[PDB]
RNA sequence: AAGAACCUUACCUGGUCUUGACAUCCACGGAAGUUUUCAGAGAUGAGAAUGUGCCUUCGGGAACCGUGAGACAGGUGCUGC
RNA sequence: CCGGCCGGGAACUCAAAGGAGACUGCCAGUGAUAAACUGGAGGAAGGUGGGGAUGACGUCAAGUCAUCAUGGCCCUUACGACCAGGGCUACACACGUGCUACAAUGGCGCAUACAAAGAGAAGCGACCUCGCGAGAGCAAGCGGACCUCAUAAAGUGCGUCGUAGUCCGGAUUGGAGUCUGCAACUCGACUCCAUGAAGUCGGAAUCGCUAGUAAUCGUGGAUCAGAAUGCCACGGUGAAUAC
């Protein structure tokens, strides 16, 4: 779905692993209640804009890994609601069969 | 000799013990009165004990979990009639005649897809 | 479209799964995408080698591909080198240990993917569709099948409107759950469009 | 001492995955409790069915994850290597506590 | 109704406010930050906030301090 | 239904004293599946009925039930395009179940203080037949005896 | 029985009586009686007249009944003078907190007249 | 739509880019990367720093990056008649 | 230290496996000695036990070329690519589907009983301390029948309210906040304090349901940083009626 959008997502995956989870402690350590609440903390909201607009994991849209369908997602499979259906009917997901209880 | 009958009713599950003795009833170490015998349908547990003789003839140790207020009460009534195995061919003719050993399953239905709760279709509009 | 997929309803009863491995919910998506990469690649390269199904089983952080093909003489090649030349590029996209395992089928007109590819390949090269449709019925019924229904859908002859034509012999019960039905589907990208072949094979009662 | 717990998606494949680990342990060693059935974590996935509208029609699936225990009591040295490189029954993932 | 610790501004607004005070109030500013508050040193400035297709100039008063810059720019024009 | 002629449910009798009849009167008065709050209306409407009457427990409720109990009712049987009200005799099962309903309709109207006080006043006004529930019954008998020319 | 500008009910409990004052509800009125020392189960007429002025210097601690009105009218007329988003919503008669205006918002808009 | 503050996002206004955000092939450069400054709303536009490896035909590998040339990529553009 | 808390127990609930059970099989009557039907017995269950999955040939040139794949046409320094702000949340209006109500079988306050099903690792987050509260600090445990989410709510006991737009209603709004996130103005949820709107059962009309159903009461999940009255699941109470 719009090959730009599939490549626009894999930028946000790698560039978030580059900055945050190492420089995501720039908000955790320093936007924190201590005796450094005036000078250092105001340098934490300063440098967290020095990082790019991306790399925040709130910009992950978490798309389907085959079609890039942004909607109907399932975290268990990494697929949209359609490709989880076409693969389960084919016998691709182990254990997943129709339930009637 | 102490006897036993299980009984269950609508996602509840009792296990009725029974001894010949005085006519007291212990349910989950509460009294029969203060557990739910101060509440409505207090005597569906005493319904098999009304038809065949209770008066001071045998006591009833009960523990029960699952279900709700009237769900556990039906589980005991089915548990007493299975605990009444001492005089089975003298009891379970007329005890069957009044019901009381039919488990009476009738679970809650599962919610169906498209339906609002298992029968209730949402509000059809023609136009 | 109103019928259930005949394989997916029978995955617990008679038909097995194409993939067999346990994985917890952390890696289950990553372990499913790797299963899709080794499958669309291995169907691209073994396009002329008549593959019906491939079985992806994964024990102990290691892959074990199992290729069910009608012509394994292409897949082993000379000496078993093309066995190895597939095993190199599977370990790039699966996780470093690997085995592939050929498993021949000796009656190729009873696998539903091979019968579908037999009709798909002929519809590519402008054969008449009713001739290809019915010749896969007659060749399968004499070879021991208790039923076959084949079905083509699409332009089929350079027609303006698309229409579906299907031809069946034998007994093919689809609502019976003990009924072992071989069902698979291919499509034939002609120059008038896409034509969709699908084929049921009733093999036995239980 | 040996806590063997093992889980899989299929009940008739986890049976002899548990029966053979009893046959491996109880024969050359001793003192296994047995298969303890440990209720299945059924996980349902309700997804839509069409590539567009018709929210109403859906397919409902599940995975059933079966669980078992083994509970070998004593550190038998005939048994401590009966688990090593004798780990058959693929499709099953096994976890041990020491 | 937010943000317990640290009134929010973008740096390209802050590091431009410091330049517009000491050089003196000369000309309106082209800013794109509607998400930034109005620090008290911004009184007297003439910042123009991008409503989406314009930059409407808004001369900061003394009571426009707690609010944000985009609060004083209608993004949807209506009748 | 169309094919069925099916029977009815063995309801459970009243707990405090043996009556399958006013065990149905609880369920008619019961709204939203709250039975325990419906019973405490029914008992507290009976002792205040037994206070001013003297008839002991259910022999007071039985007198007040037969004065609202109808005998003939009308239902529209269409014959050949026409549509008119036809009187028919009520079945004896329906006969008092329709009587227990009309009390509850008369007792949910005429709101004085509380439902136990409301329903006790309608049982009392039915005993000497001057209330709303006997006003309902006479008009049902007014639907017959003028439109009794059809049978 | 006449603490601030109005407060005249009768045959009514003391906490429900104080809700008549513009500027005190149920939490503040339970704190007006907790600090003065009046049990909330008594009425106004039973409450002694020497204990009523104990309520008067207790309701002197909140902004009530005359000052709250022109502290609220002052802030709304303030916002309409900033020309903000919220000030324009008060000037047009539209919902302010960010509610739907396509279908609902008929409390703010008045009667559905046309 | 099993979930629009940014993202999603396809829309709008403005700011930029053209063998391109993503793919393959060729020729040249450069190990990949890591540290920060400055300008800008950012994209981008320069820097200043640091690192310079796994295999030797030693006109070279492979991995990745930059540049130019054309095949072409790209299209949530149209037709579900 | 009465907490299955502990020694010990494998009976019982339970948990998943493996089996038994229900077939008009027995009996009676009607029936063309047939199919079957009515009634009874035994039985946990009675005649497709309950519910679901399972959707015949085809119908509508039904829906989707914006999941994907695709014939043709068109763009290909642009209808492609990147970015910041904006919009999808606009609002004289009209309709659909919902939730909350209009109260006394009710509201509030105190006390107290009984669930099932799910989820959890950049996650679920006890105990303790602080804050009126949303929450914060600290720091165990748990990828789990054990650790957390998590106190079930209607119910019941006791007290008050006294039928008034009222102690009903919780709209709108002012102020002060919390949390997520780079960011909460456009445009988030929530908490506190104040505000106290329409509404007193609803025109013509019209919808759903026959049993653990309707109705009512809460709980969990998916998507998801946050953001449901929607959807999808779970158990509590529990009818009326079918001539």
């Amino acid at each position: 779905a719009k090959q730009s959008m599939k490549a626009r997502e894999v930028k946000r995956v790698a560039l978030a692993d580059k900055y945050f989870a190492k420089r995501a402690e720039l908000k955790a350590i320093i936007s924190d209640v201590n005796a450094a609440s005036d000078e250092d903390r105001w340098n934490a909201v300063l440098k967290l804009q020095t990082l790019p607009r991306d790399s925040s994991p709130s910009r992950q849209r978490n798309r389907c890994r085959q079609t890039g369908r942004p909607h109907g997602f399932l975290r268990k499979f990494g697929l949209s609601r359609i490709k989880v259906r076409e693969a389960a009917m084919r016998g691709e997901i182990p254990g997943l069969k129709k339930a009637s209880w | 000799n102490q006897y036993y009958g299980t009984g269950r009713r609508k996602s509840s599950a009792a296990r009725v013990f029974i001894k010949p003795g005085n006519g007291k009833i212990v349910i989950n170490q509460r009294s029969l009165e203060q557990y739910f015998g101060r509440e409505t349908a207090r005597m569906v547990v005493r319904q098999p004990l009304e038809l065949v003789d209770m008066v001071e003839k045998l006591d009833l140790y009960i523990t029960v979990k699952g279900g709700g207020i009237s769900g556990q009460a039906g589980a005991i009534r089915h548990g007493i009639t299975r605990a009444l195995m001492e005089y089975d061919e003298s009891l379970r003719s007329e005890l069957r005649k009044a019901g009381f050993v039919t488990r009476d399953a009738r679970q809650v239905e599962r919610k169906k897809v498209g339906l609002r709760k298992a029968r209730r279709r949402p509000q059809f509009s023609k136009r | 479209g109103q019928k259930v997929h005949p394989n997916g309803i029978r995955l617990g009863i008679v038909k097995p799964w194409n993939s067999t491995w346990f994985a917890n919910t952390k890696e289950f998506a990553d372990n499913l995408d790797s299963d899709f990469k080794v499958r669309q690649y291995l169907t691209k390269e073994l396009a002329k080698a008549s593959v019906s199904r491939i079985v992806i089983e994964r024990p102990a952080k290691s892959i074990r591909v199992t290729i069910h093909t009608a012509r394994p003489g292409i897949v082993i090649g000379k000496k078993g080198e093309d066995v190895e030349k597939l095993r190199k590029v599977v370990a790039d996209i699966a996780g470093v240990p690997a085995q592939i395992n050929i498993a021949e089928v000796r009656k190729p007109e009873l696998d539903a993917k091979l019968v579908a590819d037999s009709i798909t390949s002929q519809l590519e090269r402008r054969v008449m569709f009713r001739r290809a449709m019915k010749r896969a019925v007659q060749n399968a019924m004499r070879l021991g099948a208790k039923g076959i229904k084949v079905e083509v859908s699409g332009r089929l002859g350079g027609a303006e409107i698309a229409r579906t034509e299907w031809y069946r012999e034998g007994r093919v019960p689809l609502h019976t759950l003990r009924a072992d039905i071989d069902y698979n589907t291919s499509e034939a990208h002609t120059t008038y469009g896409v034509i969709g072949v699908k084929v049921w094979i009733f093999k036995g009662e239980i | 001492r040996i806590r063997i717990r093992l889980k899989a998606f299929d009940h008739r494949l986890i049976d002899q995955a548990t029966a053979e680990i009893v046959e491996t342990a109880k024969r050359t060693g001793a003192q296994v409790r047995g298969p303890i059935p440990l209720p299945t974590r059924k996980e349902r996935f309700t997804v839509l069915i069409s590539p567009h509208v018709n929210k109403d029609a859906r397919d409902q699936y599940e995975i059933r994850t079966h669980l078992r225990l083994v509970d070998i009591v004593e550190p038998t040295e005939k048994t401590v290597d009966a688990l090593m490189r004798l780990d058959l029954a693929a499709g099953v993932d096994v976890q041990i506590s020491l | 109704r937010s943000l317990k610790k640290g009134p929010f501004i973008d740096l390209h607004l802050l590091k431009k406010v410091e330049k517009a005070v000491e050089s003196g109030d000369k000309k309106p500013l082209r800013t794109w930050s509607r998400r930034s508050t109005i620090f008290p040193n911004m009184i007297g400035l003439t910042i123009a906030v991008h409503n989406g297709r314009q930059h409407v100039p808004v001369f900061v008063t003394d009571e426009m301090v707690g609010h944000k810059l985009g609060e004083f720019a209608p993004t949807r024009t209506y009748r | 239904p169309r094919r069925r002629v099916i029977g009815q449910r063995k309801i459970l009798p009243d707990p405090k004293f043996g009556s399958e009849l006013l065990a149905k009167f609880v369920n008619i008065l019961m709204v939203d599946g709250k039975k325990s709050t419906a019973e405490s209306i029914v008992y507290s409407a009976l002792e205040t009925l037994a206070q001013r009457s003297g008839k002991s427990e259910l022999e007071a409720f039985e007198v007040a039930l037969e004065n609202v109990r109808p005998t003939v009712e009308v239902k529209s049987r269409r014959v050949g395009g026409s549509t008119y009200q036809v009187p028919v005799e009520v079945r004896p099962v329906r006969r008092n179940a329709l009587a227990m309903r009309w009390i509850v309709e008369a007792a949910r109207k005429r709101g004085d203080k509380s439902m136990a006080l409301r329903l006790a006043n309608e049982l009392s006004d039915a005993a000497e037949n001057k209330g709303t529930a006997v006003k309902k019954r006479e008009d049902v008998h007014r639907m017959a005896e003028a439109n009794k020319a059809f049978a | 029985a006449r603490i601030a500008g109005i407060n005249i009910p009768d045959h009514k409990h003391a906490v429900i009586a104080l809700t008549s004052i513009y500027g005190v509800g149920k939490t503040r009125s339970k704190a007006i009686l907790a600090a003065a020392g009046i049990a909330e189960d008594v009425k106004i007429s039973e409450l002694s007249e020497g204990q009523i002025d104990t309520l008067r210097d207790e309701v002197a601690k909140f902004v009530v009944e005359g000052d709250l009105r022109r502290e609220i009218s002052m802030s709304i007329k303030r916002l309409m003078d900033l020309g903000c988003y919220r000030g324009l919503r008060h000037r047009r008669g539209l919902p302010v907190r960010g509610q739907r205006t396509k279908t609902n918002a008929r409390t703010r808009k008045g009667p559905r007249k046309p």
